[PDB]
């Protein structure tokens, strides 16, 4: 008999928790395997009439799906002024913002870049 | 960080001269006076590489000092049921029964049904605490009964629940069982579910009067004061059929309520049928019926979804106007709202030479400035310029209080880059109440928001407002055209289509050219047939834009300010749930306008190919440039030019959504094709309606359909339409000081479309 | 190269013993003799790393030879109009007057309606002809008179077109009048579309007898020898409501007619309503309806589509049952075929003592061995067995005659390579008229193919068959677990899909433990009750498979051996055009299981979640396989191993489609999650189904939906149901001659499923 | 006015012979600038436990989505033992076959992506 639902939880997440585990250990492959992808995107973050290569974009693709709890986006104080990296939170919270300030949103996105490259290689 | 303190908005987005509007401005607390003047917008975007912000202040009988003040927002949906004569509250013995599906069952306190005073615990209610039913009653000494159910409920299941009160035993007792069948709920007749208790508890308090009134889907903050009860324990999910007898119930009678049999006719106090009212028109009202013959009737309140699956759906009908008997549901959500009731500040009659343009209210508080737009119409029945822009409204509603980046998980992947968000956003994020949700967002259930309203304020329709994807999106970038048309010598006239939706082709045939927005994704079924009637006869159109007629909408009838949209698989964010497509509305089906044999390429050439959000294209001349027939288009552009390599949406001009040419779609058999765009990225995606099975490589660069087309076609008695087919055109008028390509073309098609002389044929 | 050149069919799929089967044999020309003999299939699959093909030869009284003739198909839509009293060949003057809709207006000579003789020019007709409406009468000396319309028919456009013959003047007529409003043609209302004519001509000749019947898109071929006219000269697209006059008409009746108007009631001589008959269950019959009242009724004949949108639809509703006024249209493919009308060679009455299994008869020509399958059931109200395999007739006729990597451009990029293709696969292409079309096909139109039909030579049914996107997909496929079930000790009964139809729970109730096919794609409502009322009171199951109940499927009512499907945006190959997603033998909805709330995770555990067609993967043990509840099914395997890494299907276990858990489609609360399948390439994607905005991505090994999912959950009175979820598990039981982890892990799942304790409450 | 349907084409196909254009340069461009590719494809054409590279990969999705007139398969002789290209024609009529008969699948498909290479290095 099915009588307690909490006796029940989604066993998929067991899955997700291996799919998660192998999907940042090749992002940590493909990142020390190509290493001139960093200033690749350093140079020109919006890809603009410069494609990514194949293996920025798949590190693109691994980053941007990834739940929004926890999730990093850009800040402005002042547009086109000053620009913070911020942390989103629960409803009704501030987000949890940085420290360094930027000028343009190009230095921002790559440092959000190097960010979470340096929080997939603190997990393992 | 900067903090937004006031807010505000109107009561209606347009306005003729003669007529008035109102202006409902709150703040955080109650200190202060706030300033307020009138401007007209003439640009809004402040990106350093184009002209900068532009406003013009208009001397009025306006401006003054008004009282800051905090006014309260009611947030959720309701059925309020008003019972002054405590009619609901009942002196001996009664029993309430409901059918429900909760959504969030785990989601602390929420109130199913009441008459309940909560500041002092009064009356009785049917509620959802700590996973289980509850059924409590109470007399006002802060001492209470309550009858706890044995197993808690699952999530989206049906349940039949009666409660019942019997002073002869003083005995309160709760009846619950689950009615699945094969298609009402979550999981299907498979399962070995045993989710049925008969419990009963000791009554030792009796019911008193609450002085609220009956509430279903919440429970009643405190005494109603000025006829106004105030909901606070919201309930998520469906309820259907809800009834108060006047007796007391056994366990054979909640055995025959289950399988939905009204027991004892006579005994009802009062018994609502939410499906009361459905025609052949949908059911476009709040009225709530009292089926029972008493006069007690409803109020849908913050407008719950009218016409959903019941509790004994199965899946033969999926229409709810032909099936109403198993579509008696009601949804409920805990974050839905169509007003914010607040009380007006001040108002606005406008004078008798006011030019009709784009329109803002200026408040300066301490230091925060927050802006209302509005719309000025010209005169009712006359036209004060050869030249027509639509203001895109109901796109408008549809992107209201969007928060995509905060809530969708793809967010960051539909857009090629990490967003860059404002103080209105995290102020969106934190005070959710006061504002609202978009329908490309969803409850906190999973289901889309399908109802948008105007009177609230909406954070993303002031001009300084930057948008996530990119650049600017609604707006302002409107702004970007009424800025060329400014700094050109061109005189126009503004209408929105809330206007083209009252008014017909009447509104549209005033004028020698209709341009169009730069993204009305939204448009009602009267709206293309306005445009099918101006364009047939005569009219002349420029569709600078992409995307143009995608979702189809309805205004309520009702409420003017409230829109309907159910969305599907295609370019969406949610899609509805099985048996409920149709509009309560109208009861139509209004999905997209594709599936209705409606495309938009039927009407304007052109229509939906491609989206993505990283940065822009340009476009390159195909071989019917160089024909004669279009070289008043083509006049001072040289036939090996780039055109808009370089803008300031994305940086160039053929981008962030694309339109194509098909004829299968029904282009017209005589469109040419002037250009296309080239050098699309990889986030660039085939849109889902021109699958037939996803294969890689279904990107830009690497599929034929991710492009966007530049075409132009003419109809009968001298008329024409001229589209580009790309929401960053007009992000690209103004770059490199009006001196490029883009301004050329549209100044060339701008200087053919306003003569006497009939637009060239084709 | 290798040349087919003998045919044949059965008339039914499945017999149980003392009733009789009937083959229907053709060869390419009337010489020699063929032999015949019966076989029990038991392995198909003729890859050398596998057992290799495996059959047995049954002694019957069916063996013999037979004279091999030529048989002829009739191959395409019409309706047919019995007169052998010439009552439709008037003495005088007369007029036609029907609504047209062109889909190939100029693909050669096409009959739209006539009473005429095509071997001698006799009779009349309506046509189309170099692209223009042509109207011809003929008397049989060879010469005739025409009168050709001046403007040429626009493709998909609503044409009302009237034809005169007035003997009074002796003048051919012609009337042309387009009908186009916003929603019935493929462009709207803003062109200006000037494609009217009345045109005349001289009549030289009188219009004679032509011996034949009445025929509604096609021409007759020759006089009409024992009763019964072959149709050449196939229409293809919509013919609405066509009527014969007994008298001359005017350009005001014509005006008239144009506007849907009958006029004159009592000269109509014959008029056929396409809609009459439309109840609330469709329009399933085949009998056209002379609205005049003179009992001319017409035949549909090869199938035309029954309930398609006529020419004045407006898009107000889009059930064909509730406006059928508006749905009164026919859409008359070129390429339809229900039935081959062959005549018999043989037949085969099923005696007492035969096993019922899968079973062919191998029919022996000059240098070529054809087989035609069918299936023997056991005796009416008994089991001879424990275990039942379901055969997947309805998916079997959805895959019949299957051409997509001949006529569809995204065939190569689905699966992950170039394909491979037989003799089989040349000689559909080539002879087409023979065989027919697969539901993954499309017509001419561009339409897909609706209806599919058993009583045809389904080319890729037989065993020694392979398939495009890799090994071996259908009939075959199922021969893996034949040839499984027949090297353990293991017994069985057979039934197939049609006769679950027919049937009902009871025959699953029969057996303790029911199996699945390879891929039962299609599935009918009452097969999805039949199975849900199965699990639902202690019966036990395995699906083996994926995909398996994703297609709404029902079954022709008057002919059992036509399936209706109509399809949408999902995992598709085509779409319906946008009023016409009603079947038409029932009438309703029928799309996906999925989105009429009937999910396959609420029944099997699993649904459909990825497919792409270039290897296999393999399966790794998820925390649950570790559980005491399950070591029943990991009893021989240990806690480091892969899971079907090689196989014949692919290389793996876990591939060519993949099904997944999640609850919110209605997975069963206690499922336990065994295993997964990864290493999946790029060319796996996820189904549309699950995708809200495509952003790059969702590929496999990419997102988290593509996957497999090996699961297992139990229900009430000692029930159960085991899911693997991948279309090559059953290729790779055996691997390596059966010692592997797939064929130990099946075999304790099968061993504990025959036991008469109850299964594992897990 | 609008009478005359022969009047009329469809126009987008003035883009696509513009667009086949670009795409084949692109193509053989990529096939210059990574010659490994080709015998990536020799050793493996399933990709059996060895994903492509994305620039096979890339090459694999412009062959892959072309139009059935034209397009080569791999007809059967006999099954496990010979194998030859064949190209696909009208309705009605049998296909071109190759004269080189194979071994394996594996080698027939690797041949036909050698053709297809020369195909498009022929046009150009
Ligand atoms: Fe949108
Ligand atoms: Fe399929």
């Amino acid at each position: 008999c099915v009588r307690d639902p909490s006796n029940y939880r989604d066993r998929s997440a067991d899955w997700y928790a291996f799919y998660d585990e192998r999907r940042r250990k090749e992002i940590i492959d493909i990142i020390d395997e190509h290493p001139e992808i960093v200033e690749e995107h350093a140079a020109n973050p919006f890809g603009y009439r410069k494609h990514p290569s194949p293996y920025l974009q798949r590190v693109h693709n691994y980053f941007r799906m990834q739940p929004t709890f926890g999730r990093y986006y850009i800040y402005s104080e002042r547009e086109w002024d000053a620009y913070r990296i911020a942390t989103i939170r629960e409803f009704g919270e501030l987000p949890e913002l940085g420290d360094e300030r930027f000028k343009t949103e190009e230095e921002a996105m790559h440092a959000v870049f190097l960010r979470r490259i340096e929080d997939v290689r603190a997990e393992l | 960080m900067k903090d937004i303190a006031i807010r505000g908005y109107c009561d209606r987005p347009s306005v003729a001269t003669g007529e008035t509007i109102r202006f409902y401005v709150s703040a955080n607390e109650t200190r202060g006076t706030f300033d307020a003047e009138l401007v007209r917008l003439i640009h809004g975007d402040s990106n350093p590489a184009g002209p900068g912000y532009k406003e013009e202040a208009i001397k009025s009988d306006l401006e003054g000092q008004y009282p800051a003040r905090f006014q309260r927002t009611q947030f959720g949906s309701y059925v309020e049921v008003a019972d002054p004569d405590a009619g609901l509250q009942p002196d001996g013995a009664f029993s309430v029964h409901l059918f429900l599906w909760s959504t969030t069952p785990s989601r602390g306190r929420q109130g199913i049904a009441s008459r309940w005073n909560d500041e002092r615990q009064s009356g009785w209610n049917l509620a959802i605490e700590d996973g289980r039913v509850v059924f409590t009653i109470g007399d006002g000494s802060g001492a209470t009964s309550s009858v706890v159910s044995d197993r808690p409920l699952f999530q989206q299941i049906w349940y039949s629940i009666t409660g019942v009160y019997d002073p002869e035993k003083k005995q309160l007792r709760l009846y619950q069982k689950s009615v699945v069948n094969r298609t009402n709920s979550r999981f299907g007749l498979v399962v070995p579910l045993d989710s049925d208790c008969a419990v009963s508890a000791d009554a030792t308090v009796k019911a008193a009067d609450s002085e609220t009134s009956l509430l279903i889907a919440g429970l009643g903050e405190a005494a109603a004061q000025d006829g106004r009860t105030w909901c606070i324990a919201h309930y998520n999910g469906k309820v259907d059929a809800p009834k108060i007898y006047g007796c007391a119930l056994g366990q054979d009678d909640a055995e025959k309520l289950s399988r939905g049999e009204i027991v004892r006719p006579i005994s009802r106090l009062a018994h609502w049928d939410f499906s009361a009212g459905i025609g052949l028109n949908g059911i476009p009202t709040d009225h709530v019926v009292d089926a029972s013959g008493y006069g007690h009737h409803g109020r849908c309140m913050n407008q719950p979804s009218r016409g959903s699956t019941g509790w004994n759906w199965d899946g033969h009908e999926e229409n709810f106007i032909h099936c109403p008997e198993q579509y008696g549901a009601l949804w409920f959500h805990e974050d839905c709202l169509d007003d914010c009731r607040w009380e007006k500040d001040f108002e606005f009659t406008v004078p008798e030479g006011l030019k009709s343009d784009f329109y803002a209210v200026k408040i300066r508080y301490e230091d925060t400035e927050d802006y209302i737009p509005f719309f000025v119409l010209p005169p009712r029945g006359t036209a004060t310029a050869p030249i027509l822009v639509i203001a895109s409204t109901l796109s408008y509603l549809a992107y209201a209080n969007e928060q995509i980046m905060h809530k969708a998980d793809i967010g960051q992947a539909v857009a090629g880059h990490t967003p860059v968000l404002n103080e209105n956003d995290v102020e969106l994020h934190k005070n959710l109440s006061y504002y609202g949700l978009s329908t490309y967002d969803g409850h906190i259930d999973g289901r889309g928001v399908q109802y948008t309203s105007w009177r609230r304020p909406i954070m993303n329709l002031r001009p300084k407002h930057r948008q996530g994807f990119g650049s600017i999106w609604e707006l302002p970038a409107d702004l970007h055209l009424i800025d060329w048309l400014n700094h050109n010598g061109f005189e126009y006239d503004v209408a929105t289509e809330h206007d083209l939706n009252d008014q017909g082709a009447e509104l549209l045939r005033r004028y020698k050219v209709v341009l169009t927005g730069s993204h009305p994704e939204y448009q009602t079924w009267a709206n293309a047939d306005a445009w099918e009637d101006y364009l047939a006869d005569g009219g002349r159109g420029m569709y600078l834009a992409a995307n143009g007629m995608y979702w189809i909408v309805e205004v309520h009838p009702e409420k003017p300010w409230v829109m309907e949209v159910r969305k599907e698989l295609g370019v969406t964010a949610w899609e509805a749930p099985p048996g409920e497509y149709h509009y309560s509305t109208n009861g139509r089906r209004g999905g997209r306008f594709r599936g209705r044999a409606r495309a938009t390429q039927k009407i304007w050439g052109t229509g939906m190919s491609s989206f993505g959000f990283d940065h822009s294209g340009y476009f390159v001349q195909m071989p019917d440039s160089q024909d004669e027939r279009v070289a008043w288009i083509m006049e001072g552009i040289d036939p090996e030019e780039r055109i808009g390599d370089g803008g300031l949406v994305g940086g160039g001009a053929g981008g962030y959504e694309l339109d194509r040419y098909d004829l299968a779609l029904g282009t017209p058999p005589n469109t040419l094709l002037l250009a296309s765009s080239v050098e699309h990225s990889v986030v660039y995606t085939v849109i889902p309606d021109d699958k037939a099975f996803p294969h890689p490589g279904m990107n830009g660069g690497e599929h034929p359909f991710v492009r966007a087309d530049i075409t132009y076609f003419s109809t009968a008695n001298g008329g024409g339409m001229f589209a580009t087919s790309s929401i960053s055109w007009l992000g690209s008028l103004s770059w490199n000081d009006y001196d490029n390509n883009v301004s050329k073309m549209t100044k060339n098609v701008l200087n053919q479309f306003i003569k006497d002389e009939p637009a060239p044929r084709v």
